[PDB]
């Protein structure tokens, strides 16, 4: 017997009550009353089924138990067997507070089961044909509810079942495949990779065979950032060229092996990364696509040297792309600021706009490249997705500068939402957030699950 | 037709090129099909590549000249955003069954089938 | 690697800055600038 | 009684502490019982800033000879912030009665007829034990 989580969304509730006992539902005091019990099953419901989409829906894959669903019937007799006028704050409030809060640690997340015990307390409301206290009609609404299950009655956009049945179809396929059916190094399981590095740095001599000279902090500290940019990236590229001649060396050469190329040899046949790479840069998990983008950025950082070396970084658009760790970029921005205007480094705020040139702020330059997902952004209003639309959508050009505290803002405080904006599309880690202009019912975007990559590629 | 079916073109132009590679399989793979079709119809595969829960919306007058493992075919080809439900509905067909998903597993119906020959093996998985 | 900046650390400077005012009161007198002064020296006795 | 018991050499810091957080709660649910009572708040400003000011009554001889429990008064001005704060948050949000929510998250050190405590939050209660702790260091009180 494998003991887990029904598949659907009608067999979630029909396993959750027939798992309750009808004494414990039919109470006298009846109508207001078993309408929140079925509150708390769709909303358990709810909350289970939105872990089939990952990262969308929640960052991991977070435990919830058929105990923590009996401590909140515990909950709700204690309420309204308790005396008079339950407050719909405080179910939410403890039940967030210890109960489904007690598994969640990104903030994100924490917000987004806000949003679901805030909505929760109407409905999609055709689907949704609640009745009277007969335990058997909330039986038959179960079957009321269709067959196939809709994003819709969740949230998320529609292109989200197209990319996700695409990938499971795969899945399947392959699978289906399984049940039908040394000298793989001397032959050609990972030439391939060589070849796509022979590809990349065969006219780049300069860029995989010069020497930057070690350096301390120069004058103004974008200089320092950017020459420090230089010397790891050399020495990345040349360390995986010394990584690579080796293992070309045991194939199409006369020598013998280590262990060390084993390692590298043994990673790369299961197609992963290996931990000496990912020691100094975290890239992608192919490492066909990791040589691409180091690749890229060392062709890049080049031309950052070549258009910062006059201190005309100001004028030019510029990408985020390009930059191994683009936090301290920003809060190397943040010190030039904090420099020529004449007040200390705590005092000062990061926000960014559309509408215009930044007036109050030093320093202004053009930031475009930005990828959004969850939604469809335009010029100060977010629209929601449609069937058809597209997954990525390319965004408007920015302005970025730091402004001092307790100055007006581009944007009213109360109109616009946090976007994290991560580094790609596995959402790993959070380089800062950004608002963007909402104009009222924010609650959507919330549980759209708005987010913001940096780049991709 | 099972082995294309697991992966073991200037012509069409109404395409992108991510459903064309796959076209430029069928065509050299299964003639056949390619020639019972006839893709350049532009009439009712303009319907059928509109249609929301396009499993059932099969232009009708191939309706008695296709099985229904060739649909598949046709569906792979074109829109990949449909083949769960496509199998699901194949596989309803094939065996009469009213949902590919399974009943729940109440262990007070379980309590009383088994006997003491042979033990209970419950196997878990995270959360359970 | 080896760097850290946790509760911990912070835990420590408050303490020396409690040591600190604990004997610039008992062994002389009280003023301004020395009060924003000490937080300096207490906390370049981990930081450094 | 209405005049002060303030005699620290008198009493451990276990008592003292304890003594002034059972006292806190009685006051402040006679309080939003009665009326919303910005004079507590007062009192509670006034009382801290009498301690704070009595502080430096100790704070100048420092090393004295049989004088000692400074320590005392300072693991008594973190109660008050806290009593400071939690008066502060009502005032904000202007709770009606006691079985509002917000007044039953807040932690709450009754006394029973059996003169013994009975620490109680939400709807959950325990009893003090009555271990001798001494002095020890105590916690910022964190929303976490």
């Amino acid at each position: 017997i494998t003991y887990e989580s029904p598949p659907g969304l009608k067999k979630n509730l029909m396993r959750t009550y027939e798992s309750w006992t009808p004494e414990q539902i039919s109470k006298k005091d009846n109508t207001h009353r078993a309408h929140a019990l079925f509150s708390l099953a769709w909303f358990h419901a709810a909350c289970q089924e939105r872990r089939n989409y990952i990262p969308q829906g929640w960052t991991k894959f977070y435990e919830f138990s058929l105990s923590d669903l009996r401590a909140g019937y515990n909950i709700i007799d204690r309420l309204f067997d308790g005396a008079k006028d339950v407050q719909w704050e405080f179910v939410h409030g403890l039940l967030e507070n210890a109960i489904y809060g007690g598994r969640i640690d990104n903030y994100f997340d924490l917000r987004v089961l806000q949003s679901y015990l805030k909505q929760f307390f109407i409905f999609p409301y055709s689907v949704s044909l609640p009745q009277s206290c007969s335990i058997l009609d909330y039986r038959a609404v179960i079957e009321k509810i269709p067959e196939d299950d809709k994003p819709s009655f969740f949230g998320l956009p529609a292109n989200i079942a197209r990319s996700s049945q695409r990938m499971i179809s795969s899945q399947v396929i392959s699978q289906l495949r399984i049940l039908g059916r040394d000298r793989e190094i001397w032959s050609n399981e990972l030439s391939p990779v060589l070849n796509l590095w022979k590809k990349l740095n065969q006219n780049s001599n300069l860029i995989h065979q010069k020497v930057p000279p070690p350096n301390d902090r120069q004058g103004s500290p974008i200089l320092s950032f950017i020459i420090l940019e230089q010397f790891n990236a050399i020495r990345l590229v040349q360390s995986v060229h010394q990584s690579l001649a080796a293992l070309s060396k045991v194939i199409r050469g006369t020598t013998l092996l280590s262990s060390e190329v084993q390692k590298l040899a043994s990673a790369l046949l299961n197609q992963k990364c290996p931990l000496a790479w990912q020691s100094k840069w975290e890239g992608p998990e192919d490492p066909l696509q990791y040589l691409r983008g180091l690749v890229a950025r060392a062709l890049a950082i080049q031309n950052w040297v070549d258009k910062a070396e006059k201190q005309a970084l100001l004028s030019e658009t510029l990408d985020l792309s390009e930059l191994f760790h683009p936090d301290t970029f920003l809060n190397a921005l943040r010190q030039e600021t904090a420099r020529a205007v004449g007040r200390s480094v705590d005092s000062l705020k990061f926000v960014a706009s559309w509408k215009g040139r930044l007036q109050e702020a030093k320093l202004q330059i053009k930031i475009s490249g930005l990828l959004l997902e969850g939604c469809s952004f335009d010029g100060n209003q977010l629209s929601e997705n449609q069937l058809d639309s597209p997954s990525v959508s390319s965004v408007l050009p920015c302005f970025m500068g730091w402004i001092p505290q307790d100055a007006c803002g581009p944007y009213s405080p109360d109109e616009c939402i946090s976007l994290p904006v991560y580094t790609s599309a596995e959402r790993d880690r959070v380089v800062t957030n950004i608002d963007v202009p909402c104009g009222g019912n924010q609650d959507q975007w919330i549980q759209c699950g708005a987010a913001l990559f940096l780049k991709n590629q | 037709e099972w082995d294309t079916f697991t992966g073991v073109d200037q012509l069409p132009s109404w395409i992108d090129q991510e459903r064309s590679w796959a076209v430029a399989t069928l065509k050299i793979a299964l003639p056949s099909l390619y020639q019972t079709l006839c893709f350049e119809d532009a009439a009712l595969w303009r319907t059928y590549y509109n249609n929301s829960m396009c499993e059932q919306e099969f232009p009708s007058i191939l309706a008695k000249k296709v099985s229904l493992f060739q649909q598949i075919l046709v569906v792979q080809v074109l829109r990949p955003d449909r083949l769960q439900s496509a199998m699901a509905l194949f596989a309803c067909k094939t065996l009469g069954l009213k949902e590919v998903s399974p009943l729940p597993l109440n262990l007070k119906r379980l309590y009383k089938e088994t006997l003491e020959i042979e033990p209970i093996l419950i196997i878990i998985s995270p959360g359970a | 690697q080896h760097y850290d900046w946790g509760l911990r650390a912070l835990k420590t400077v408050l303490r020396g800055s409690g040591n600190l005012l604990r004997q610039l009161n008992k062994s002389g007198t009280t003023q301004n600038a020395n009060e924003s002064h000490i937080v300096v020296q207490a906390l370049r006795l981990n930081t450094m | 009684s209405s005049q002060g018991a303030v005699d620290p050499s008198l009493f451990p810091s276990q008592i003292l502490c304890l003594a002034e957080q059972i006292k806190f709660t009685e006051d402040v649910e006679n309080a939003i019982k009665d009326h919303s009572l910005h004079q507590i708040e007062t009192q509670l400003v006034n009382k801290l800033e009498q301690y704070t000011n009595i502080d430096t009554s100790s704070e100048d001889p420092g090393n004295t000879e049989s004088g000692i429990l400074e320590l005392k008064l300072k693991a008594l001005i973190l109660d008050i912030i806290h009593n400071i704060d939690v008066v502060k948050q009502l005032n904000q949000i202007q709770v009606h009665t006691t079985e509002d929510w917000a007044w039953k998250k807040q932690l709450r050190f009754y006394m029973k007829s059996d003169h013994t405590c009975c620490v109680q939050m939400v709807d959950s209660e325990f009893q003090y034990t009555y271990e001798y702790q001494g002095n020890a260091s105590k916690l910022v009180y964190t929303p976490l």
